[PDB]
């Protein structure tokens, strides 16, 4: 948290603090990054909803994926929305468990496994060629998208022998990521949801009505057995205060 | 425009230098306009440079009326220092009307500033220059009297007009009904103006672009380009 | 309009490759940039472009600063043999002279 | 015309434009069709399938609708599918073949040599013979890490298939644009019918969104905005108009009088053939201003004349037609400067209508209203104003 | 909490919510609680009574 003097421009402070952010990127470890904060304050939290399933068909992972890759990319289309943040749910991870007895039987470390995995999830370039005047570029495969494909991977070669496959040493599956944030309704059960932020110094009623009608029109394409349930909205307090003040003025 | 206003003045007043007034009253207004733009940028585009050609014609009317009334009252006094004082009196007796008229024709251009958009911000500078020039010319007409004091045929016009005025005055309601007929018949071009709005600006240069399919080699493209250039 | 251009020139690929490799991170990151009226990404053979459009009346240089505010979080995430160049300080009208 | 008729090569559709306009249009990364439907989805197949229906669904609704789904599916890609099992059979990972695909066939860069300030790239690739035809690629020699001399077809299969040429992404999502457009009509009501139709008869797939856009949108604001301000501006006239007369009747008369000159000015575009626009609107504003000047000034003279001697006689018994003589002496002092102004305006604005220099058609558009109205506004003032003035009690 | 007759909707959260504003560890729990309309609470029983 960087704190400046009062009265200064927020965006100027953002520029000045980013002025010293590039000198440390390369100095930072590889598997990490440095993200910046949104353009809002604690008051930015305006709306809050949860995705409930009145059945046992869909799992928390499906709801989390839906909220992360379907709604987040739509609500933000609203112009004045600072950003939307997911909460709860489960992050589906393709986890591979190993068996040390097999590693001993075949004598292979883990660095070679890492190298093999980092060389089996990408495609190549496809610079075109001058065939018949209907030009014809190239494209290779190599994206891991199936567990059967995970099982057919090489670790070490044995000329005129048998190459060791991953299925013979390990086992792949899908599971939950290491959770750091959870959410829940009343004793009904666990649920995933999202929270909406607001750009510092902007109207609320407008964006609230926008998100409301957006969810209304979007509920149609929503999967079956799924429902949105709101939990927080300033519009109620705002209109209540407005009505109170108007009545006081009238009396 | 300057030479035609000058010859008109010399024709209707039989070689009087009143034309000079215009030549020392209309250009100065332009300056004022430009000055305003300097305080807020607004680089001079082609629309701004064009609007002034109509602004000058819209503005010359005040100076025309002023010089006309001044010469009229002078010729009237001819029937009989303080002379120029009564000239200034005869000028101020109509000054305020012209001032208010210039102010109103100036402020009547806000609806252009209202709209905003690619065409809106294209046209904005035109209306800005217009309004600033009108205000400058209003001020100059307010101070056009010193340059003013520094310096047969119409009988036919009145002979043709007065009988018509005497004829029409006896039938005003007929004139009102004629105006009604005019504002009725106006409807025909309104509904059939046509189309092709916002015409394109012609230039001595040109640019050719064909719509074509994606697939193309590195040599076929060069060959086709050379063939098209040769043709 | 007042907009910012981001370019990335890869020697040779397929539009899908650059789409799921270089355009996706840039767009997903710039989606959360202030003043963003709308983002657009064009994936083409070899090169990829990104056009960010803001509201009218805003300062161009302020928009440049705000869009660069989210450009460093994707540099390391970008492949090694590529880079992300920014657009000049002009508009289509900037083309004034041309010689051969 | 001679150019369009001379140059004609198959596979092209010619267009000739101004360079600056073409550049600024190129740069405009928006939708030019008056109406546009953006369908966003997680994948390409779903959005394409939706747009396929949307095409005819919009073609059905009344109003000419050139339903265009897209024109991007024109690419040409090789599909070298890496059989991971076969590659593993020879102790080769995917990347081991991706490398050959990149450099041995593509010619990737490896570094830049220096010659002072000049940096020159370095390429690395196989000869041009082994990379000419897909059949020649099926025999591409490869050396495994264990030095097993094989070909590419021994681990993968190559096939032929078309595809896209460019991909558009709005909000970091696959999006397909459908263009719809009519002409010589305001598409304000067709949008509601179209949206209700697509919502009632066309189902939506989980993970698909629809939105509308186009020029029409901005119009819905612009008009509204002016429809909110034009009134107030007109009021700003009233307050500022009677400051010279201190009575409402005079301002109301001038306001009801300006439309005569408006009509006089608008009647010219028929002869000239031009079409209205914003610039014609500004010309109308200027014409109305000059007409208001004429009216105000003639009214000032009429008020100064009526305050003459006859001011004592007219209130005596009745009309006393002799009062018209006042108007006589009240009108002779105005025809001269009015004729002067009209003549100078016409003779200064004619060559712009009948001249073509640089940006001259525009100037003619802006000047037409003045030349068209300077034939009625003088008559308007001279005749209709004093009539209504005498009719003001 | 929901056992109270006056509360309408609860929403419990622990940890952060994948955003830079929140920094709550896995032990700090924040429970949003919506109350029923004043007309429907109960005879009397002001906000202080509820808390
Ligand atoms: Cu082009």
């Amino acid at each position: 948290y960087v704190i400046f003097e009062d009265g200064t421009d927020p965006y100027w402070a953002r520029s000045r603090v980013l002025e010293y952010l590039n000198q440390v990127q390369g100095k930072l470890p590889a598997g990490v990054s440095a993200e910046l904060g949104p353009d809002a304050t604690g008051v930015g939290w305006i709306y809050e909803y949860a995705l409930v399933d009145r059945s046992g068909k869909h799992d928390l992972a499906d709801l989390r994926s839906l909220q992360d890759w379907f709604l987040k990319y739509e609500l933000k289309t609203i112009p004045d929305v600072a950003e939307v943040a997911s909460v709860g749910g489960v992050v589906k991870e393709y986890q591979v468990v190993i068996d040390p007895q097999r590693l001993a039987q075949y004598g292979i470390s883990l660095a070679e496994v890492k190298s093999a995995l980092d060389a089996s999830n990408q495609e190549a370039g496809g610079s075109s060629i001058e065939l018949a005047e209907a030009e014809y570029m190239v494209r290779a495969s190599g994206y891991l998208q199936t567990l059967d494909d995970f099982n057919h991977i090489v670790l070490k070669a044995s000329e005129n022998g048998v190459p060791v496959y991953l299925r013979d040493v390990a086992k792949v599956q899908i599971g939950p990521e290491m959770r750091r944030g959870i959410a829940e309704l009343n004793g009904e059960g666990e649920v995933a949801g999202g929270v909406v932020i607001l750009r510092s110094g902007k109207n609320a009623r407008e964006v609230i009505a926008a998100v409301k009608d957006k969810l209304e029109t979007l509920k149609s394409s929503l999967p079956e057995g799924v429902e949105i349930v709101t939990t927080y909205d300033r519009s109620q307090l705002i209109d209540r205060a407005i009505d109170n003040l108007s009545g006081k003025l009238l009396e | 425009e300057f030479i035609v206003v000058a010859v008109v003045c010399a024709l209707f007043l039989w070689h009087v230098r009143s034309a000079l007034v215009a030549i020392i009253s209309l250009p100065l207004g332009l300056c004022i306009a430009f000055i305003v733009m300097h305080f807020q940028g607004l680089n001079a585009n082609i629309m701004s440079l064009g609007g002034i050609a109509i602004a000058v014609g819209a503005m010359v009317d005040a100076a025309i009326v002023m010089i006309e009334n001044a010469h009229k009252r002078l010729e009237e006094w001819q029937h009989q220092k303080t002379r120029w004082q009564v000239i200034t009196d005869a000028s101020v007796e109509v000054g305020p009307a012209l001032f208010i008229s210039l102010l109103i024709i100036t402020l009547s251009f806000i609806p252009i500033f209202t709209l905003e958009g690619q065409e809106g911000r294209l046209f904005g500078p035109l209306a800005f220059t217009k309004t600033y020039a009108m205000a400058g010319a209003a001020l100059l007409a307010i101070v056009v009297i010193p340059i003013l004091m520094g310096y047969p045929l119409n009988r036919f016009l009145i002979r043709v007009y007065h009988p018509l005025l005497l004829k029409v005055l006896h039938w005003p309601k007929t004139t009102l009904l004629v105006a009604a007929l005019s504002v009725l018949t106006v409807l025909w071009p309104l509904n059939k103006v046509g189309g092709e709005f916002l015409p394109q600006i012609n230039e001595g240069d040109l640019l050719y672009m064909p719509s074509t399919l994606p697939g193309i080699s590195a040599a076929e493209a060069a060959s086709m380009l050379q063939k098209t250039d040769k043709l | 309009d007042v907009q910012v251009i981001i370019k990335t020139s890869y020697p040779g690929q397929a539009p899908q490759i650059v789409e799921n490799q270089v355009t996706y991170p840039l767009t997903t990151t710039m989606l959360s940039v202030p003043g963003a009226k709308t983002v657009r990404g064009f994936s083409q053979f070899g090169d990829s472009y990104v056009y960010v459009i803001f509201e009218d009346g805003t300062d161009p240089y302020w928009a440049r600063s705000r869009v660069l505010e989210y450009l460093n979080q994707v540099q390391g995430k970008l492949p090694a043999g590529v880079s992300a160049e920014l657009g000049p300080d002009a508009t289509g009208v900037g083309w004034i002279y041309e010689y051969a | 015309e001679e150019l369009d008729n001379t140059v004609r090569l198959p596979g092209l559709a010619n267009l000739w434009v101004p360079p600056i306009r073409n550049r600024i249009d190129m740069l405009s990364t928006g939708i030019k069709s008056p109406i546009g439907i953006k369908v966003s989805g997680t994948v390409l197949a779903d959005i394409d399938a939706m747009a396929e229906q949307i095409e005819e669904v919009a073609r059905t609704v009344p109003g000419v609708a050139s339903a265009l789904a897209e024109r991007l599916e024109g690419g040409r890609y090789i599909n070298v599918e890496i059989n991971r099992e076969k590659a593993a059979r020879y102790g080769m990972t995917v990347a081991d073949v991706q490398l050959f695909v990149t450099s041995a066939v593509g010619g990737a860069m490896v570094g830049e040599t220096v010659e002072g300030i000049a940096r020159y790239p370095i390429n690395l690739r196989y000869p041009q013979s082994w990379r000419d035809s897909p059949q020649a690629l099926r025999q591409l020699p490869i050396l495994t890490p264990m030095k097993q001399q094989i070909t590419l077809a021994d681990v993968a299969d190559i096939k032929v298939s078309t595809g896209p040429s460019m991909l558009k992404t709005e909000n970091a999502r696959p999006t397909s644009w459908i263009y719809i457009d009519a002409r010589d009509r305001d598409m304000v009501s067709v949008v509601h019918d179209l949206q209700k139709a697509i919502a009632e008869k066309v189902q939506l797939k989980p993970g698909t969104s629809v939105a509308f856009s186009g020029q029409f949108e901005l119009l819905e604001r612009a008009n509204h905005k002016l429809k909110l301000m034009v009134p107030m501006t007109l009021m700003i006239i009233f307050v500022l108009l009677y400051l010279a007369f201190r009575r409402v009747g005079e301002a109301l008369l001038i306001i009801s009088s300006v439309p005569f000159a408006l009509v006089g000015g608008i009647w010219l575009l028929w002869w000239m053939g031009f079409h209205l626009s914003v610039a014609t609107g500004t010309g109308f504003i200027a014409l109305a201003g000059v007409a208001a000047e004429f009216g105000v000034v003639m009214l000032m003279y009429l008020r100064h004349a009526i305050e003459a001697v006859p001011s004592l006689n007219n209130p005596q018994t009745f009309s006393e037609q002799k009062l018209d003589e006042a108007l006589y002496h009240g009108a002779v002092l105005r025809v001269r400067p009015k004729a002067m102004t009209v003549a100078v305006i016409i003779a200064g604005l004619l060559p712009i209508l009948w001249g073509t220099g640089a940006g001259s058609e525009v100037m003619s558009r802006i000047a037409a209203p003045m030349i068209g109205g300077m034939i009625t506004a003088p008559l308007l003032s001279l005749f209709i104003i004093p009539a209504a003035y005498k009719l003001m009690w | 909490i929901m056992s109270v007759p006056e509360v309408a909707r609860v929403f419990g959260k622990t940890g952060k919510a994948e955003t830079a504003t929140d920094s709550a560890p896995l032990e700090m729990v924040e429970t949003t609680i919506q109350l029923k309309p004043q007309e429907q609470w109960r005879p009397g029983m002001t906000m202080d009574k509820i808390i």
